[PDB]
């Protein structure tokens, strides 16, 4: 007999012990094991261990706790999870708690109403063995929940009739065995979505009635009345979340017809004046952010007030309501007296249960700020796309467990798998703000600081997730104009990392460095506020790379050139996109990248700066002789004479998008010019027209990773930015050097088209 | 849009009134040990606990900012200082000094939000010349001979914040043209002026009465190893403050033309320097040759040159 | 970098040697940081000089010394006491990490793994009796259990010496199965895998296994179970590879440790009759009855209906028959003393035994059993619906 | 491989087709009679169809002779229900199954 075990220590502990091990094996979202557990123990073994009175109590404990783990853990955990994201749909169920009834005395019970907000969806599989290849086995074992909810609704009924008399003898052994699990058990279940208004009015009818908070409870059972209360909040919040959205959306509905009807009488009744076209700038300009910031502001005697007075009263009274439904001026009292009278009985150990319980007075007394931390999260979509944000949520909350369990092989295909699906949900496109409420930004990028992490140059542990994290970061970058703000501040981060996913032609989007490139890419104001913490960190790694080997090519079989022109590339890539944005040189970052690269001459070429090498014509020449023999490469592969050209071709770009204008402010500007002077004295103008003039073959077809006319491109670009053509013998000389041949032979073309 | 705007600003407006009356009701012994003074205890353990970086402790964040708001014609005048004074004892007589002492040892002198709400703390329990706080204090740092402390304001005084030209010029040129934001918060020129007003006044206020021995502590920590002269951090700091409203009247030289930017980042600098002296004059006050003579043999004449200048110009 | 300092003439005006006074505590924890390492090298060198061959006696090994060395080790970095003032517990954690750090630091954990090498090169205190001498073979045990000890202590709190040391790790699980110091090795598998997340990245299937061969050698331990559970979930994160492996080599077979039912309660009835031979006054040794069955569910709750009827054996001439004690799964047939029949099988032992019949089902309604025994030459019977 | 031991007859007139989904209630056991799965204890039953290929051979070639309410003892070998490799966790290798199948309802 299983109770017989209350005098044997040794088959109790090793018992307790194997629940224990039981738990642990399958204690995060490892479904694979619980569906073996479950019939390891039994299915109603757990209901009969939880339902027996006769226990040892650690025997008690363990299967309260491995039916935790293996029946409601996961789904307990995806709601913990999705708590704090108040996603609301536009359906009409939505307006049908704009009343949240707060007047004509009473306040309601937290938990009864409507929730009517985007939850994920619970699902548990048929545990059968019979059944060979099942489909996925992917969710959780199957349980009576219904049966679960009675069983432990009476049973926490006779455990407080049980403690209200003080027995010596409470089931399990101690109150802390007898209590614990039960109300841990009815905790989670009220997580899990059960407790519907008829059975949580009649759990209420024990707590509330002024019970189980009047009782003397020892430390680790109030913890879990603290966490319960905490719960019995948060519902409570979210419900005040869900009537403001309730309100907002007819509030809102008046208010654009009312300033549509008012922008409307404005066209008819114009009356041309010099203030009409002011007005008119105003309704232009100042996107609707704004407009609502300035048509919302009146709490003082007068401000800026549009005309629609009549929903100011409206406003005035759900404000006035929300006020009152808040904490300001009975649940939140009575929680505060049971706290209060908690610290006051005795001196409290357990400082967490200490920490637990000053959160929920603190948060108690203060009510505002659960609103003030949680209306930036909240955000209502829609009432047609709702299943699709089920998805979206689903896939989220799958890549949140997999952050959570250590990265695998199995792991790195799950959460490809999950970016790949929030990235074709089809909302990612519609609904930016939804993801930066997520914060999806924020969990790939802890994902991808855990699989770098562990390596910095030696080798990098699950290659290709830190690929698609740096794909999905970009496209969230790129799809936007504020996450790219919102992504600035990881940028100092991944700088230092930026080294990885370099030299190698085969991944031109997902990089570290392509994602702080996507960045800074496209926005004058982050190219500003890009100040130098790390721009020198980014000359530092452009002159390692010009100075080392890299120590990639010549495991592959390179000739192992003094230098890579491979990483050299991306990171001009890089100056050049932080250094040109919208078509103009940024001053002040194009002057202190110029003060970097002449401080540190090894960020250029070796055969163009330096004692060594003549200049760009010999280094060109160079780089197409090696591009034309195949005795200095590695036997998709990399051409090192191309890489070399590319390099030289972004380096000479980035000095001419660097240039300081082409000469508005250089007409007048001292530092203008000697930005200049500096950038001829670098690359001279015999140098860059013998560069230009190569007259590249035209083809039969060939191929593309050669000598492309783009680096001729950049170099028309710099001689257009730093020198100019001004005087009639330089264009005439030039025309007749470099742009003749190339117009003739682009010209030579009647069907064979194959270089754009 | 219109629930972002409500959640900006119509909400977190000063709604409430509740410090003052949730100390009271903390410090009542309802019957052993008052749930402030475990609550204070239990801050302390959460100080004195070694880590390697002090934690973010929202707890404490949001705990520290309530005793600190529950502190605040001649007998309302006496009347209100003895309500100070009541108050100030109701929260500190549990260990409140050598919780800021602790909390402001456990950062390692890198500034966040936990030592801003400590540093408000150490204000509102020592405003004005409250003797008691300063020695508890001097008592608590004497008895647990700990250099932390210091090394942690001199870290602070170091990298707290200093005006800077070049991230003005930079806000400048986005607000020529970018049109999208407005730069609606004026940051990056000076990063928290709240904070270094905060260290200097707590400074202030550990100096307030002439306390020679707190006045000799903070040049000499005598008893330990090492010591750091807070003195000379401070005038150190003036100097760079010093230097950089030179070279912010330098760049508005000339236009004869203050826009609002501009004389809101001259405000903020003013009230940081007006900081500086005051502390310098609390540190001074008195016949403390000590500091009189740090003073003297320090920067303070080329930072006071410069600040004549600039003010001689500048009026 | 490496700058050596080399004394010239001339000097240089930039040398600046400040001093640092190198706290007590640092200085006492050296000092015997160079004590130990110097006994340990003498043991060390005894113990290589003993074993490499035989040589003579009159070597330095002072096993006495080194007992009491160790017990004194034990006592330096013992944990401070959980019921003590915050700030002194704070103060004596801080001083025994730093210790700990200082030990490390100075190739103090190799210095014992060599020493618990050099003392497993031994198979048994008796064999180790006849190469090293009475006492040391008295104490080798007491001296492999306190270096065991020491070495689990060096490790206990510290983070930094586990992710360094982590690499020993294939040796301690190999030298696992010397069925002598399983104790110790197990308890610093368990302090070294529930600290450093390290530790669980090179833990192979064969590690594992292993372990689950000692759960199977040893007997039920707890401290397996608890080290089962380390390797699990080390800090608030899971590992699925080893919770697959643990659930695919741990309970393949479910003989590794306890299993668990839910059966049914079963009662045995009978009417006040007993049926005895002996020589001389017998009762005719023949006897026979019937039964009916009214109603009766084929599975009441979860399992099937228990129901047989037979003829149950006693001890000799007294009443307390056959069964195990009493309320458990054992109605007749279920043992030697009993002898009973359920429709289908026959049962006597526990063991179930199919015959044939026609129409053979179980005990449903509606069924005529007619149970018969003769007790000399043959033995009871059952005819089903005659 | 797979058999079959009439435990509680059904009838002997309807039995299970190709192409329908029928409604079976079991309670599985290894070879020692330790029981390793079952239906009776989460109180549903377990509907599977005829020839998709989802149950395993010792199971639908051991319904596949039975008729409505029937009980049986269908005993399976490891090649016909998990072979060499067995059920990863539940099963061991080379483990013979044994079913209390009682046929509830033919759909």
């Amino acid at each position: 007999d299983i109770l017989e075990l209350t005098e044997q220590e040794e088959l109790l502990q090793f018992h307790y012990h194997t629940l224990r091990l039981y738990s642990a094996v399958c204690a995060l979202g490892n479904h694979r094991v619980a569906h073996a557990l479950c019939s390891h123990v039994d299915e109603p073994q757990l209901l009969y261990a939880i339902e027996n009175k006769y226990m040892p109590g650690l025997l008690r404990a363990g299967y309260y706790d491995l039916l935790i783990d293996i029946h409601l853990s996961s789904y307990a955990t995806a709601r913990l999870m999705m708590n704090n994201e108040f996603i609301v749909p536009m359906t009409e169920e939505t307006k049908s708690i704009t009343l949240f009834p707060d007047e004509n005395k009473k306040h309601g019970l937290p938990g009864i109403g409507l929730s009517t907000s985007l939850r994920p969806r619970m699902r548990f599989s048929s545990p059968s063995f019979v059944s060979i290849s099942n489909d996925c086995y992917q969710y959780s074992p199957e349980f009576p929940l219904d049966i679960l909810k009675a069983k432990t609704i009476q049973m926490l009924t006779e455990a407080v009739k049980e403690g209200s008399l003080h027995a010596r003898d409470p089931v399990g052994g101690t109150t802390e065995f007898l209590f614990v699990p039960l109300i841990k058990l009815f905790y989670t279940l009220l997580i899990m979505g059960i407790f519907h208004n008829e059975d949580l009015k009649h759990i209420l009818q024990l707590i509330e009635p002024s019970g189980l908070l009047q009782m003397k409870l020892p430390e680790p059972v109030k913890l879990q009345m603290c966490l319960l209360l905490q719960y019995l909040c948060d519902c409570q919040v979210r419900h005040r979340i869900e009537a403001i959205v309730a309100f907002s959306d007819d509030f809102v509905a008046k208010l654009q017809d009312n300033q549509r009807f008012r922008y409307n009488e404005v066209m008819q009744a114009l009356n041309m004046s010099a203030a009409l076209t002011a007005r008119k700038t105003r309704e232009f300009r100042s996107p609707p952010q704004e407009q609502i910031n300035m048509l919302l502001n009146f709490k003082d005697d007068k401000s800026e007030c549009p005309c629609p007075e009549e929903i100011r009263d409206q406003l005035l009274d759900f404000h006035e309501d929300l006020m009152t439904h808040c904490g300001i001026e009975s649940l939140q009292q009575l929680i505060s007296e049971t706290m209060v009278r908690w610290a006051q009985e005795s001196v409290i150990e357990d400082p967490e249960l200490v920490r637990a319980m000053f959160v929920l007075l603190h948060r108690q007394y203060d009510g505002i700020g659960g609103l003030v931390r949680a209306l930036p999260k909240t955000y209502t979509i829609n009432g047609v796309s709702v299943e699709d944000t089920i998805n979206l949520l689903a896939s989220l909350g799958q890549i949140r467990s997999l952050l959570s369990v250590r990265m695998g092989k199995e792991e790195e295909k799950l959460m490809i798998r999950g970016l790949g699906d929030i990235m074709n949900n089809k909302v990612f496109y519609q609904h930016p703000n939804l993801m930066r409420a997520l914060g999806m930004h924020e969990t790939v990028m802890e994902v991808m600081v855990n699989v770098l992490g562990g390596g910095e140059s030696k080798e990098i542990t699950f290659p290709k997730m830190v690929a698609n994290c740096c794909r999905f970061l970009c496209y969230f970058c790129r799809i936007s104009r504020q996450n790219q703000k919102a992504m600035f501040d990881h940028l100092s981060y991944l700088l230092e990392n930026s080294s990885v996913g370099l030299a190698s032609p085969a991944m031109r989007g997902s990089t570290p460095l392509d994602v702080a490139a996507a960045s800074v890419m496209d926005n004058n104001e982050l190219a500003l506020a890009l100040r130098e913490p790390d721009l020198e960190k980014v000359v530092r790694y452009l002159a390692g790379c010009g100075l080392q080997s890299c120590q990639m090519l010549v495991s592959k079989g390179y000739p192992d050139i003094g230098w890579n022109p491979v990483e050299g590339e991306r990171y001009l890539d890089f100056l050049r996109f932080a250094v040109f944005c919208n078509g103009e040189s940024v001053e002040e970052n194009a002057n202190v990248v110029v003060r970097l690269l002449i401080r540190r001459p090894e960020c250029f070429g070796p055969a163009l700066r330096g004692e060594g090498g003549n200049g760009l014509l010999a280094a060109m020449e160079e780089a197409i002789k090696i591009a034309e023999d195949p005795s200095r490469d590695g036997p998709d592969t990399i051409h090192m004479g191309n890489a070399i050209m590319t390099f030289y071709a972004a380096l000479i770009d980035l000095l001419g998008r660097c240039a300081p204008e082409m000469h508005l402010i250089h007409a007048g500007k001292g530092e203008a010019i000697r930005i200049r002077s500096i950038l001829r004295s670098l690359i001279p103008l015999g140098d860059l027209v013998g560069v230009i003039s190569i007259a590249f073959q035209m083809p039969e077809p060939d191929m593309s990773a050669g000598f492309c006319p783009d680096h001729k491109a950049a170099m028309v670009l710099f001689l257009d930015r730093v020198y100019g053509i001004e005087v009639q013998d330089f264009l005439l000389h030039l025309l007749e050097v470099g742009f003749l041949p190339d117009l003739r032979a682009a010209a030579s073309l009647d069907t064979a088209a194959l270089s754009x | 849009l219109f629930l972002q705007g409500y959640e900006k600003s119509w909400i977190e407006t000063e709604e409430h009134y509740f410090e003052d009356k949730l100390i009271e009701d903390l410090a009542k012994p309802g019957a052993r040990v008052d749930p402030l003074h475990q609550l204070i205890l239990l801050f302390s353990r959460t100080a004195l606990t070694e880590k390697c970086k002090l934690e973010e402790d929202f707890l404490y964040m949001a705990y520290a900012d309530i005793m600190a708001k529950s502190c605040h014609s001649f007998e309302e005048k006496e009347m209100e200082k003895q309500k100070l004074l009541y108050q100030q004892a109701r929260l500190h007589d549990r260990g409140a000094a050598e919780m800021v002492l602790q909390t402001i040892s456990a950062s390692k002198g890198e500034t966040g939000p936990m030592v801003a709400a400590t540093l408000k703390l150490g204000i509102a329990i020592l405003n004005g010349g409250n003797s008691t706080v300063q020695q508890k204090m001097l008592d608590y740092l004497k008895e647990k001979k700990d250099v932390g402390f210091f090394q942690s304001l001199a870290g602070l005084m170091q990298s707290c914040s200093v005006l800077d030209l070049n991230a003005f010029e930079r806000q400048n040129k986005a607000e020529g043209l970018g049109m999208v934001t407005e730069e609606g918060s004026g940051e990056k020129v000076l990063q928290d002026d709240e904070f270094t007003c905060d260290l200097f006044r707590f400074l202030q206020l550990l100096c307030e009465g002439h306390n020679s021995d707190f006045q000799n502590y903070l040049r000499t920590q005598t008893g330990n190893n090492t010591t750091v002269n807070i003195i000379i951090s401070t005038v150190d700091y003036l100097l760079r403050v010093q230097e950089s409203i030179s070279d912010f009247y330098w760049y508005y030289s000339g236009k004869d033309i203050i826009d609002e930017q501009g004389q809101r980042n001259f405000s903020k600098a003013i009230q940081v320097a007006k900081q500086v002296f005051n502390t310098l004059t609390e540190y001074i006050q008195g016949p403390c040759t000590g500091n009189q003579q740090s003073l003297a043999h320090s920067r303070l004449w080329d930072a006071v040159v410069g600040f004549l200048h600039v003010f001689a110009h500048m009026q | 970098i490496q700058r050596k300092a080399i004394m010239h003439h001339e000097g240089h005006m930039d040398d600046g040697l400040n001093l640092s006074r190198s706290q007590h505590e640092e200085s006492r924890t050296a000092r015997v940081i160079r004590s130990t390492v110097f006994l340990f090298n003498r043991f060390i060198r005894g113990l290589d000089a003993l074993s490499k061959k035989v040589k003579l006696p009159t070597i330095d090994l002072p096993i006495e010394s080194v007992s009491l060395s160790l017990q004194d080790l034990i006592g330096y970095f013992h944990p401070p006491d959980e019921h003590l003032e915050h700030e002194d517990k704070q103060n004596r954690l801080r001083a025994l990490k730093n210790r700990q750090n200082l030990f490390q630091e100075e190739g103090m954990i190799n210095l014992v793994l060599e020493c618990i090498d050099r003392l497993h090169v031994y198979s048994s205190a008796a064999h180790f009796a006849d190469v090293a001498g009475r006492e040391a073979g008295e104490s080798w045990k007491s001296i492999l259990n306190s270096l065991y000890e020491l070495l689990a202590a060096l490790i206990r709190g510290n983070r930094k010496n586990c992710a360094q040391f982590s690499g020993s790790l294939d040796w301690l699980i190999s030298r696992l199965e010397r069925l002598e110091a399983s104790s110790g090795i197990l308890e610093v598998l368990h302090c070294v895998l529930v600290e450093s997340p390290e530790a669980l990245n090179i833990i192979k299937e064969g590690h594992i296994k292993s372990i689950i061969s000692l759960l199977d050698k040893h007997g039920r331990n707890h401290k397996v179970l608890d080290v089962l559970c380390s390797l699990c979930v080390c800090h608030g994160v899971a590992v699925r590879s080893n919770q697959h492996l643990i659930c695919d080599n741990l309970l393949p077979g479910r003989d590794l440790l306890l299993q668990t039912r839910l059966v049914n309660h079963v009662s045995s009835m009978r009417p006040n009759i007993f049926l005895g031979v002996s020589e001389g006054s017998a009762q005719y040794k023949k006897w026979y009855y019937e039964l009916m069955v009214d109603h009766t569910e084929p599975f009441v709750t979860a399992e099937a209906t228990h129901l047989r009827v037979g003829w149950a054996s006693t001890e000799g001439y007294s009443p307390y028959p056959g069964g195990g004690e009493e309320w458990g799964g054992n109605g007749v047939g279920d043992d030697l003393f009993s002898y009973g029949f359920d429709g289908l099988h026959l049962w006597s032992g526990c063991i179930a035994r199919t015959v044939s019949s026609p129409n053979q089902h179980l005990l449903r309604t509606d069924d005529v059993i007619s149970c018969c025994l003769d007790l000399s030459a043959p033995s009871i019977s059952f005819r089903i619906n005659g | 491989g797979v058999e079959i031991e009439t435990i509680s007859p059904g009838d002997g007139r309807t039995f299970p087709k190709k192409g329908q989904t029928c409604v079976v209630h079991y309670t599985g056991m290894l070879q020692n009679g330790k029981k390793f799965d079952s239906s009776r204890d989460r109180n549903k039953p377990f509907k599977f169809r005829i020839g998709k290929q989802e149950v395993i051979k010792g199971f639908e070639e051991g319904a596949a002779q039975m008729s409505l309410g029937q009980r049986a003892k269908l005993t399976c070998t490891p090649d016909v229900a998990y072979g060499a490799t067995g059920h990863p966790g539940v099963i061991p290798p080379n483990a013979t199954l044994i079913f209390d199948v009682e046929l509830l309802n033919l759909e």
